[PDB]
Formats: C-alpha cells, structure tokens, sequence
C-alpha cells in the first residue's frame, strides 16, 4: 500500500544509485541545464523474479510523490496488435501532462523478445512504437521510465543501445547479512518470545530470495495458532520447498571448512587461486595476469573430491554450477556443442562462480582419420572445449574446478596452462587426518565422550574416508536401535 | 548415433471485414436516443 | 437435493485441511489472528481425476454455511476477452457482499500451461488479473479461492508465491479402510443385499478410485434386471457374484494410464530368506516410521541396498513386499532394457523418473541386472567401450546428487557379484553387503503356504524329504512342484 525506503535492503549499495538516478533528474532538473547534457530517462533492472522488482518502484513513487503511471507486459501485449500502439500513446501523453512523473513497466521481456530461428510471431508495430516515442520527449520533461524484467539477456539489443535503456541495475539475491536485514523487516509485527535467533536464521536459509521471508514467516507463525486446540521456524523449512526449486544455485548442503577435515595440501592450495583474486585485485593488475581458473582433482574412489566442491562455494557465498559428468545430452549434431556454450556465459554474468565437470577428456580418443566414432559428439565437443574454457575476462575472474578418477586417460591438450594445468593428487587420510573428519562429521551426534576415534583410526590402515564414513554411519544406525529399544520401556 | 532435424511454416491470416446486414440497420433507424431534460417531443391534434 | 455433511469416504483424515482455513479468520479473529498475519486465502486441490473434488468444495460450503459459487476452466475462458472478465469482475464483487463465500476454480492447467514451449500470449491475459484481484481483499473479505487440477507441476510457479497460492492438498485413492464408506452411501438407497460385506470385495479392488465405485453398484443392478427380463423388486437384491460379474468386465481407473500402485503382497507368502528381512527392516522403514531420530545424531540413514547370487532365490520378487508395507510406490527398471541406441539416448532417461519419484513419496526405483552397465570401468576398450564410459557415469553422479531427504532408494540385485564396479560398492550408494543364495532346506516348506491352503491329506513330511535330499534344488523349482497340480490332481479329478 505506502511503501517506504526503509521496507528492503540487500541491495543498498543499488539503492543509493538509483536515488541519483531517477530522484536527482527529478527533484533537480536545472542541475543537468548548468551541465549541458540532457537527463537520463531509461534506466531498467533484471535479475530473478521476486527480489522486489515490483515492490522497489512503487516504494520510489511514494517516497518523492510524483505521477505514477504503470503499464502492465502480458497484458497489453495480448491485444490484437492495434490497442498496444495507442495504449503506449496514452501512456507517455498522459504523463507529459501531470509532470513530475514516473513510468514503470515489468516484463518488458514478453513485449520485446530477440529475433531467432523460430519466427512466426508478432514481434513488431508494438517495440518500434516505444522506439519513436521513447527518443523524442527529451524536452526538458520530468518524466523517466522503468523497466523490469526477468532475463535481461531476452531483451532486443535495440533497447539497450544508447538514450532508450542506457542505465542497468543488476538486483539479484541478497547476502547473509542482506537476508538477517530482510528479516527483520518481515518480523516486525509478529509476538515472537525470546528462543527465537537472527543471525543462525538467516545463515540457515544461504539461498533464500526475499518472497520466501513472507512465507517462511507465515507458515511459521500458522503452525503457533494450530497448536491452541516459538520455535516452529525450523518446521517451516521441512515443510516449505526454497524459491528457484529445480535451478542449478542448489545450496541445501551446508557443510563449511569446519565440518570436513585433513587435506591441508589442498585447503591451503585452494585458499592460493580462488579467493585471492576474489578479494584482493589490486596487486594481480601488476604482476602479471590475474585469474587462476583451472584446477585438478584425481585420486582413489571416495578419497573426497566433492566433499570439498559445496565448502569451498560456500566461503565467500558464491554460485556452484553443479553440472554432472554425462550433462551433454547429445539429441542430435550441433546443439552437443552450443549446450556448453551458454553455462559459460551464464557464469560470466553472475561471476565469480564455481564450474563442475566430471570426465569430459575426449580428444586422445578422437583420432584423425579413421572409422569407429560418433556422429559428431566426443570427438568434435572437444574442440569446443578447447576454444571455450580460456575465455576469459578481467572483469570476472571465473573459476572452474574438476574432479576425476582417471588420471592416465588426460589428454595431451589439456594439460595446458590455456586449460586445466594445476593437478593436485588427492591422497588417502593418514592417521592424522582420520580424527580431523571423523570427529567433524559427529559433531551433531550427542555421543558419550568415552568413546575416542584413535582406536578407530588403529583399526583402519588402508581405509579410506567415505569408508569411515560408513563406521559413524553404522555406530549412529545403532544408536537409533540403542534409542529405540529406550521409549518402549 | 544420428539425428533427425526438420523445420516448420506457416501462414498468419487474411481478412474481409464484412457486417452490417440490411435488416439490422433497418430496426437501428426506429428507435430513440434520449433527450436531456425538458426537450419535450410533442403531439398535435387537427382536421376536424 | 443437496450434499450431506461429509457424504464422501477416504477423505475424513484429511478433510480438515481444508476446513482449518476457512472457519478460524471468522469463528475467532480476535485472539487467534489479530497477532498480525494475513489470512491466506489460495489453496490448490488436485490428485488424480475421479477423487472428486468438485465435490469436496461443495461439502465445506454446506458444513459452514457459506454461499457458493461454480466456475470452469476452459468454460469462462473460451469466450472473449471483455466477457470473461466481466464474468470474473461480476463473480468478486458478489463474493464481498456475501461473506463467507468460496469462489471455486477448476482446471488451472488449461489457463495458465508452462512456458517452454507454449507460444503466442492470449494465456497470459487472464492469469495477470486473476493475481491482481486476489491482493485488494485484505480486512474482512472471508474468501477462499480453490483452486482445481490434476497435476502440480503443471501450473506456473509464478501462482505459487505468498499471499496467492499457499496450500497445496492432495486427497489421495483410499485403502479398504477409505473405500469402504463409498460402497456404504451407493448401497443404502438400494432395497436388499446379500449376505456378504463388502469388504471382502473392496479388498480387491485397490487401486480404484471412488469415481468408478459409484458406477460399479449400478452396473451390477442393471445385470439382477437381465437376469429376470416385490412381484419385480426381490430382483433388485444384489449377490455376491454379481459384484464379481461386475468385476468380470470392470474398467478399473488404474488401467487407463501406467499402473503405479502398491500391490497387496506381504512376507507371509515366502518362505525363509530371514537375515535379509531383519536387514530390510531398518534401512527404508526406521526414516519413515520414525522421522525424528536420525535429525537427533543429524545423520540420515543409508539410501541403498544390494543383493547378489543365483537366478532362482527371491530376491527380485521380495523387494515388492519391502515398499508395499508402509504403502510405498515401486518402480522396477532393467539393467538391459533401455540402452543408447543412438547416441546419449539413455542419460535423459535416467534424471527422467528422479523428478516424480519425490513428488509423489513414498516412492522407491528397484534398478536391476546391472551386468550391462557395472561390468565395464578399464576392461572395454571399443567404440562400445567409449560409449560405456558415457552411461555409467551418469548414474554414478545421480547416487550422491540425489535428494537422501525424499525417502527415495534404490535397491539391487544383481548376479554375476565378482566383476561389479569399485565405484558402487563404495558406502553411501550400495552398502549392505547382502549375499541372497538359494533358501535353506529346512524352511522351503513355509514357501507352499500361499498358493495352496486345502488339501484333504495334509502333507509337509514328503516335500521336506525331497528338500533336504540335496542342496542343488533351487528355490523357484520346488515352488513348481505345486504349480503343476492341474497336470497332476485337477486334472483327474474334475471329469465329473
Ligand atoms: N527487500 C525485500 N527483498 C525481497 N522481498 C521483499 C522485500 N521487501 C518485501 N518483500 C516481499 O517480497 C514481495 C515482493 O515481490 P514482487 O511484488 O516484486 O513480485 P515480483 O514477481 O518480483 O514482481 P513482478 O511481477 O514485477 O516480477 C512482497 O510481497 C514483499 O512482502
Ligand atoms: N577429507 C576427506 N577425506 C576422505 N573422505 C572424505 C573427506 N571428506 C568427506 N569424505 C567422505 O567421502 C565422500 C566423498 O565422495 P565423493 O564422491 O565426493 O568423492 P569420491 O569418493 O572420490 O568419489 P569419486 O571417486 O567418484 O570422485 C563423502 O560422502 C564424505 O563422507
Ligand atoms: N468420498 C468419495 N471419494 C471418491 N468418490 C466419491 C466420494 N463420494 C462420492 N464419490 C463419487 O465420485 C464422484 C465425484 O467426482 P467429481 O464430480 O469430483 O468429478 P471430478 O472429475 O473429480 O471433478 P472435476 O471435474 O472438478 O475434476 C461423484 O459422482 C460421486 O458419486
Ligand atoms: N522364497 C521363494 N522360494 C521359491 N521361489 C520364489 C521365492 N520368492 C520368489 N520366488 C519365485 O521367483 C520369482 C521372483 O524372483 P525371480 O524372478 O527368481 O528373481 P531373479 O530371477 O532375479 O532371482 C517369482 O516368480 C517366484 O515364483
């Protein structure tokens, strides 16, 4: 209804440039007189849906008190293609009439699609009329306009070229410190008692967009009323499925660097490329070229390659593309090698963000000139990966981990400093790295201390770690028979 | 170890615009249309 | 003429879903909702078609009192765009003046259909107002919307957010116990009966919805009329095998699609095989008997069992008593049944079922004769070895990237166990190390209870002189030697 300023947060650092850019044009528009320049009247904002996009423009409009103006994507769109153009004609000469006045717009997506293979939709006579009114107008006129969307890679590049949609603001999901904020907010009305925590409630949640806040407290908060004839917030988390459901920013697993123990060749070899240029930049810009992208795992079977995969995403809160070994679908001859095309693009939009592959090695295999091949995957989607793993940029600085089994089937072009070059042996726990995982790993299971794990390690020579796994498995499955032959009795 | 790739086409539409038969226009012609306030109508009286 | 108060079995366990949302914003909105939450006021019925719905929302407006309404999917939206909105816009406004009123929806898939490939927008149009006027009702307006389908992934996540769309009920196919109230109500306005309940005929009849029921009274009534043509009506009194006539040229609801229910199969059908049932009791039934006491040590029990072992013993056939106890789904997948035979035609079939094997929990996938895939790791050099190394792995990744919370397993049963690959007899995905051979020769005579129970003789000390004559007889053999009674006693006994 009447939203204000202090409603979101997460995205402050956005949110003060945009109070420059559609309040200050506004507010002051003889400031841009003494300058020369015109004001600026597009400026859009993407990122996932239900961030706020809706919610951030009505809390500008009523925090300046200007016009107001909205016109709805797939509803003006649905017409037949001759109520649109003069819709958009209302839209802009009514706003010119009551200046101050703002214009916003969501899903411009549905009303300005790219131009692709598959033709045979409208596609016109509705963009080009936002084209030759959107250009004009500049008259010194309070008026801006707002778009929003949900890809902003579907958008024509028409719109994004210059004096239309110059302006971008990329909303994407909050921090841990941008969901404790949100929750605050979202909890101000609501008799909580004193047991209910802040901080461990918002880094439990590590993937939460903000829509979810409303939800996970509603449901939380109808389980107290249900019990008449507070800690029901942890019910609400089993029982409600996380925004982004079946996407590839899974995060449901939430083991960090304390629960998974030993490898210290590693942990420190890891801590060496991917968070320090992540966080310190400044001295990779002279000397030398920044990014360390590719890295190698290979070792025993279980020795803790994707163990390592989730804690190291989970660091500095970052993306985990989690692709499996046999993710190229091959359905046909050509899209085998443009499917691994767009996950690398999709890293370099929210980069830096972790890539993994398991066993994509094909090209010893892909001999020249002879009979038994495919019919053109595993010996051509190699020739991709040889011109798509080193695009790099420096304004990302992506990295890309990989874990194998096969170190003797590694193909003589990519172990390349071009490609994957640093190759880190995974060994096997010793009797010192056997008390550093196991112990991390029962640390939720209320055990009698009398118990210790050097026995365990003394019982287990040639062992490996996903086998002790299964020995804290097997003392806590009877641990449960312990506990049920303990409530019948 | 193949495929199979075949495209579409199609065709959008064409148009006539043909309505008003006579026999509508004929009862749209007797009939009123409202008359402000006191814009009486009238109704005469003669030939004894 | 109107419905009762329940009027519908199989549903009175979780009827008070749906009723919980309706009476508390009005019977107390003062000292259980004035603490500051909104009333939700979407919720979603669906399941599959035949549980009667439409109904459903027909008996809580009865059960309340409140006024209600009727409109269908592609019924309003078939017209223009300007009627069906005045018909949307005239049907709200008439709710307000008459609260409470529940606005009833079916078919949410015909108006609002995924978006992957469904061109052009004519969809669109109607489903942005449906969520604009659903937000302007939030002080005293008591109204539920109901919202009816089939599916829930079918309708667009975008109707799913808060305040929208929150719950989501599923009336499910009820049991004996469920379905035997539905042949209460279609068989009190009958005049006579027999003498026999009609449980030991909906004992049977499992999965069969109560849609079909209440045309199988009618379809055994019209038979006692064509069986004559209280002078007419002592026909009308019902037998017992009338129902199996009716049963005799059924359409059962399960047949009409893919047959996904649990069978009535139990343990005292087979005899022995003991140290693996004490083993599968723990593994699939303690996480969902006991849900709470593996989140107290915060350790998820193993999801993965394996067999191995000759062809003749049960371990195939048992697996099914495993699932069907806690009424579970089965899902049995062969080893050499789907294959790549194009190329990168079987890892799509894989992640294919896991996505439905979730949703409709319990659920569990029985992969089996896995000589076609865990044979091949470093032995299979071919062009058919290059491909193997392409299919192995995907359901070596699916293992560990599945969800272990879901209580979704996997269960094997494999021969040849020497050649197995290393990397699924690791812990986490294949575990209990369970050898299945043949049944031992003291308990192959609890295996003949099921199939035959009358015999004028009585034996048991003949067929275990045979049993512990040798070890090589298998465990299917001699389950053979009952089986070929109508070669030996039916068929010099019936010629009479
Ligand atoms: N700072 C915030 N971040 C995230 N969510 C918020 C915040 N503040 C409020 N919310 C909640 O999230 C919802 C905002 O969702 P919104 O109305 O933007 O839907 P949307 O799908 O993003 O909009 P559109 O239809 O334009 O995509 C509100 O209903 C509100 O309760
Ligand atoms: N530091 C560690 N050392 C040994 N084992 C570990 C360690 N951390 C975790 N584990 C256990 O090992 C398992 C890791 O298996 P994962 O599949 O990720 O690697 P892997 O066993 O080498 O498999 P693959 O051989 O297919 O790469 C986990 O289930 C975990 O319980
Ligand atoms: N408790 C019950 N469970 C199942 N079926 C019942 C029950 N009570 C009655 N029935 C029978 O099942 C039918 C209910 O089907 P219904 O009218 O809901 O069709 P539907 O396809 O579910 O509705 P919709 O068209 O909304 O999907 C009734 O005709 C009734 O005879
Ligand atoms: N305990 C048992 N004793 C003898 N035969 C059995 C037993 N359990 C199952 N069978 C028979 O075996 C079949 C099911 O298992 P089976 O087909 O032998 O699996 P597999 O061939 O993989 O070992 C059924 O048709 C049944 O007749």
């Amino acid at each position: 209804n009447e939203v204000g300023y202090d409603d979101i947060g997460g995205c402050r650092k956005q949110m003060a440039q945009i109070r420059e850019m559609v309040e200050l044009p506004l507010r002051h528009p003889q400031l841009f007189k003494a300058i020369g320049i015109k004001p600026p009247r597009g400026v859009l904002m993407y990122g996932p849906p239900g961030t706020g996009k809706t919610l951030m423009a009505r809390a500008v409009a009523n925090e300046t008190g200007a016009f107001f103006f909205l016109i709805n994507g797939p509803e003006v769109m649905s017409k037949m293609a001759g109520e649109s153009e003069s819709n958009l004609r209302k839209a802009f000469e009514e706003a010119e009439k009551n200046a101050p006045a703002i214009i916003f717009i969501d899903e411009i997506d549905s009303i300005a699609p790219k131009r692709d293979k598959t033709n045979g939709e409208v596609e016109r006579r509705v963009v080009s009329q936002l084209l030759t009114l959107m250009d004009g107008m500049k008259a010194r006129s309070n008026v801006v306009v707002i778009a929003a969307t949900n890809r902003p890679n579907s958008i024509d590049p028409a719109l994004r070229r210059f004096g239309r949609f110059d302006r971008e603001v990329d909303i994407g999901i909050p921090d841990a410190t941008g969901r404790l904020e949100v929750l605050r907010i979202h909890t101000k009305n609501m008799k909580l008692a004193d047991d209910v925590d802040l901080e461990a409630l918002a880094a439990e949640t590590h993937g939460y967009v903000g829509a979810d806040i409303a939800s996970l407290c509603s449901e939380a908060a109808m389980q107290q009323i249900r019990e008449k004839m507070m800690d029901n917030f942890r019910f609400a988390l089993g029982n409600s499925n996380p925004s982004a459901l079946r996407e590839t920013v899974v995060e449901s697993v939430n083991v960090t660097w304390d629960d998974v123990g030993g490898l210290d060749e590693i942990k420190e070899e890891l801590k060496e490329t991917v968070e320090y240029p992540v966080l310190h930049p400044d001295q990779y810009t002279k000397f030398g070229l920044s990014p360390s992208k590719g890295v190698l795992f290979y070792g025993p079977p279980g020795t803790g390659k994707t163990l390592l995969a989730k804690a190291v995403a989970t660091e500095v809160s970052a993306n985990f593309i989690s692709v499996k070994g046999p993710e190229l679908l091959s359905m046909w001859y050509g899209e085998s090698e443009s499917n691994i095309r767009d996950i690398f693009d999709k890293a370099r939009a929210a980069a830096p963000t972790v890539v993994f592959l398991d066993q994509l090695d094909s090209i010893a295999k892909a001999r020249g000139g002879s009979l038994g091949d495919a019919g053109g995957a595993s010996d051509r989607v190699v020739n991709q990966l040889l011109t798509e793993m080193d695009g790099m940029n420096a304004k990302k600085n992506v990295f890309v981990i990989g874990a194998t089994n096969r170190p003797d089937q590694i193909d003589p072009a990519i172990l390349r400093p071009g490609r994957l070059d640093q190759l880190i042996y995974v060994p096997l726990p010793d009797e010192n790295a056997r008390l550093s995982i196991l112990n991390a790993q029962l640390r939720k299971t209320p055990l009698e201390p009398g118990l210790e794990l050097t026995a365990i390690a003394k019982a287990t020579q040639g062992f490996s770690g996903a086998d002790l796994l299964y020995i804290v498995q097997r003392a806590a499955k009877y641990a449960i028979k312990d506990s049920i032959e303990a409530h019948r009795q | 170890q193949i495929f199979v790739k075949t495209l579409t086409g199609k065709t959008i539409t064409l148009e006539v615009e043909s309505s008003d038969t006579i026999d509508n226009v004929k009862s749209k012609i007797q009939d009123k249309e409202g008359i402000p306030p006191d814009q009486q109508r009238l109704i005469f009286a003669g030939k004894q």
